[PDB]
């Protein structure tokens, strides 16, 4: 968490949390580029070293608020993470060349450029209207694995956690709808003004 | 060079030019005195603002001669950027406003 | 059984994390205890737990 | 090193100059409070002596930064009285009403071109283009036009060939040169107008 | 609905342009100055662009009304030509955002930079149409006396343009294989000549050119600097001083 | 006074009826023309 905060500060020259600050929970910015770091700690020892290698990341669920998240099926994760899916369901896309076996999911390391978040039209980013003030916030539950990208571990450190995001601008129609309804209502009012002024 | 000045003491045309520009001596002396008064005012002001606290910014608003030279530079256009970068780190946010006010009075009025 | 949370945290030390603000009152509670005035003569220290 | 044998003499001369100033103010008051209150410079002198006397007799955080500049302001006021600086001083104050409109126009153009400025500002090439007050004052620095190649190297290397390093730089450069020329010309123009007034 | 429509449009255009346009443009200016404002956009970013699209719809309604209006004399106004140009880019970027899909780069790209500067002259035109009242006669007369001598200053800027282009050509020619890395192309060349014309680290140019093997390029830069400085600055100062001086000689 | 002797000072200054200071930062300022005779003591109960 702290390495993520200071790396975002160094790269983006800023890092904005939520309006309600949380000590354990940091609110990552959608505009800020995300570069994940992970570490293996051996809690029975006095050792905790960073994960200097490759790891597999894939979003397995999304939620608007607390306990509003659900896990996603295998085909759902294939739609949302695999670049082979021609359907516009990808949540993120990283300009990297390394890919796992069967070319299913991208493989990224500690030297990777970063994570660029998209969450296209099939993602739940589209058709989002928060019920109150401030930009809507979202949580993404996801797992990081080392199942088939390890040459030095006898088992994978499959860790499931949650990533926060805020500031979600993903859609289109709504803008067109409000634009045409404003134009129609205002031209109706102006035409009424003209006719009643005559 | 004083001997060369004695050489150029000739040339009656330059003498007529000197006569024609010689009535502005009192005026330029008055403008110089107003300039010096403004340097003294902002010299005591810059000293009181940055050198009495004695937490840095020495030999810029500290000693009298160095302070005077820095004020003359700030009244000119030269050195203002590096002087501002020197003064903004001394936990004095309104020093930037004071210095830009000093520029927009002194430089414009004098020139 | 509780430190299985999925976040990294600072240096792990759950006793230190729950101590937190009370780590700066060691000699404070020691003086309150030594004169036999604080509570029922009960003293709880750092390294015991 | 001089102060350690001069501080008591400094206090005595402070008391002497304060009491002669308030004596002069009382002598001016003797002719009438209405005429002294309805004056252009006696108001300034009365304010000076009032601030100095209140900071002297009553406890105040005014300290050296008020005691000394007020003394040199009184010095300027007294040296204005002798003739061969009063004409020059009189027309500096005559030039400021005609200068104020130039300042207003300059700041209005500065804002309406900073709207163009703040579009290419903020969250990129930061620490002098962000905060929307530091950006304004940095554009003011670049308009005052000395040593802005630190800023040039700051927004340098966007793509190393053209990027917006061509567009934004030429936009702000032509704006800077036009604004600087117009401002300097307007300043010397207001000066020449008001002095033509003083020789008329 | 010909000339009768035109005269109805004239009268109702006067009325509704005085009433409706002023208040909606004032609100557009309020939201735009609250928008630019790079500290409150994170206290926003969702209530901001919707209002942008709404007021851009209002602006394209203004464009539709002006198009259905009398036409040619409306086009004869240069400010109205600027308005038509701004509405053209507004509908262009609006439909570009509306179609989505596409095949080019996005997520705060150079085209997006072009779009927000497009919104910048949109805000400028809003500011310009909000000052129909109380422009203040003192600064109005000041601006008129500024604009009185246009041909002289245009001739002087043409001369300074020709002289900078000549200096750029000769310096780029004489500096070949003399570490061009600061000014390897025409843009960076003319920018270095702009710095030389604006008194910006040309002493640094002298000190880091003395480190090179060429020395005679320093007197050439020297004489070029001083002649263009004195000639241009003196010409502009003298021209504007005399231009205000006949105005002073008049009433 | 850091956030280390706040509870000490707030507990002690009532029942000792005297101001309580923190060491390693103590400085004095005197406005007089005479002999000043100062004594420094340590609060009771923290030593034998």
């Amino acid at each position: 968490v702290s390495y993520t905060i200071m790396h975002s500060e160094e790269i983006n020259k800023h890092y904005f949390d939520c309006v309600i600050k949380d000590a354990e929970m940091p609110c990552f910015l959608f505009r800020d580029l995300f570069q994940p770091f992970f570490l293996v700690q051996d809690l029975v020892t006095g050792d905790s070293g960073s994960f200097l290698g490759s790891y597999v990341l894939k979003v397995v669920g999304g939620g608007r608020t607390l306990n509003t998240i659900r896990d996603y099926t295998e085909e759902e994760i294939f739609r949302y993470n695999s670049p082979l899916d021609t359907t516009n369901s990808l949540i993120w896309k990283t300009k990297v060349e390394r890919t796992t076996e069967d070319k299913k999911f991208y493989i990224m390391s500690h030297e990777s450029p970063g994570v660029e978040w998209l969450c296209l039209e099939n993602s739940p980013c589209y058709d989002i209207i928060p019920q109150s003030i401030y930009p809507p916030e979202f949580f993404f539950k996801l797992l990081v694995s080392n199942r088939g990208v390890d040459n030095s571990t006898y088992c994978d450190y499959k860790l499931t956690f949650i990533v926060h995001i805020h500031g979600l601008p993903l859609s289109s129609k709504r803008t067109s709808f409000i634009v045409m309804v404003s134009t129609s209502f205002f031209i109706a009012l102006v035409v009424f003004y003209i006719l009643f002024c005559l | 060079s004083l001997r060369i000045l004695k050489l150029i003491s000739y040339s009656r045309g330059i003498r007529t030019l000197i006569i024609a520009v010689g009535e502005t001596v009192y005026t330029v002396a008055s403008v110089l005195t107003l300039l010096f008064l403004l340097m003294f005012v902002f010299a005591i002001l810059g000293f009181c603002l940055f050198g009495v606290t004695d937490r840095g910014d020495l030999e810029n608003w500290g000693n009298l001669a160095s302070a005077f030279f820095t004020l003359f530079s700030l009244a000119t256009v030269d050195g203002w950027t590096d002087l501002q970068e020197e003064l903004d780190k001394r936990k004095f946010t309104v020093s930037r406003a004071f210095t830009i006010l000093f520029i927009l009075l002194a430089s414009f009025i004098f020139l | 059984s509780k430190y299985d949370k999925p976040y990294a945290d600072p240096v792990h030390d759950p006793t230190w994390r729950w101590w937190q603000h009370k780590t700066k009152d060691k000699d404070y509670f020691f003086y309150l205890f030594s004169n036999r005035l604080a509570a029922e003569g009960i003293y709880i220290n750092m390294n015991a737990y | 090193y001089l102060g350690q044998k001069h501080y008591e003499l400094f206090s005595t001369i402070d008391d002497i100059v304060l009491t002669i100033l308030i004596c002069e103010v009382l002598l001016g008051w003797l002719n009438g409070f209405w005429i002294f209150w309805k004056d252009g410079w006696n108001i300034l002198n009365f304010a000076i002596v009032f601030i100095l006397f209140m900071g002297f007799f009553i406890k105040q955080l005014d300290m050296v930064a008020i005691t000394y500049p007020l003394r040199v302001l009184r010095l300027v006021h007294v040296c204005m009285a002798v003739e061969p600086l009063a004409r020059i001083i009189k027309v500096i104050l005559q030039s400021m009403p005609d200068l104020a409109n130039v300042m207003a126009l300059i700041l209005f153009f500065m804002l309406v071109f900073s709207v163009f400025g703040v579009t290419l500002f903020g969250a990129f090439v930061p620490k002098h283009f962000q905060n929307m007050g530091v950006a304004l004052y940095t554009l003011f620095i670049c308009i005052t036009q000395d040593g802005w190649l630190d800023i040039y190297t700051d927004f340098q290397m966007d793509e190393r060939e053209y990027a917006m390093e061509v567009g934004g730089a030429i936009y702000f450069a032509v704006f800077i040169t036009l604004g600087a020329f117009i401002g300097l010309n307007l300043f010397v123009v207001v000066v020449t107008t008001n002095l033509e007034q003083m020789m008329k | 609905l010909l000339g009768l429509q035109q005269m109805i449009l004239s009268l109702t255009q006067s009325l509704g342009f005085e009433t409706f346009i002023f208040i909606v443009v004032c609100l557009n200016t309020v939201i735009l100055v609250a928008q630019t404002f790079t500290e409150l956009e994170i206290r926003g970013e969702w209530y901001f662009m919707v209002l942008d699209s709404i007021f851009l719809s209002i602006y394209v309604l203004e464009a539709v009304l002006k198009l259905i209006a009398l036409g040619l004399e409306y086009f004869y106004d240069p400010w109205n030509n600027l308005d038509f140009f701004i509405m053209v880019m507004a509908v262009l970027d609006f439909v570009l955002l509306q179609i989505n899909s596409l095949s080019y780069s996005f997520y705060n790209h150079s085209l997006f930079r072009i779009l927000k500067v497009f919104k910048s002259m949109r805000a400028l035109r809003a500011i310009r149409v909000l000052r129909r009242l109380s422009i203040l006669t003192s600064l109005h007369e000041v601006a008129g006396t500024l604009s009185g001598s246009l041909p002289s200053i245009t001739a002087i800027l043409t001369l300074m343009f020709t002289c900078l282009f000549l200096f750029s050509v000769v310096l780029r020619a004489l500096f070949q294989d003399s570490d061009p890395k600061r000014f390897q192309n025409i843009f960076t060349t003319l920018f270095t000549l702009f710095t030389m014309l604006t008194l910006d680290d040309w002493s640094l140019i002298y000190i880091d050119n003395r480190a090179q093997g060429a020395w005679y390029i320093i007197p050439i830069l020297m004489i070029y600097i001083v002649i263009q400085y004195f000639i241009f600055l003196n010409l502009v100062i003298a021209v504007l001083v005399d231009n205000f001086q006949m105005a002073l000689l008049k009433g | 006074e850091p956030e280390n002797v706040k509870k000490m000072k707030h507990y002690l200054e009532p029942l000792l009826k005297t101001p309580v200071y923190n060491p390693l930062g103590l400085n004095l300022t005197i406005q007089g023309s005479e002999l000043f005779h100062f004594k420094v003591s340590v609060v009771p109960g923290v030593s034998f």
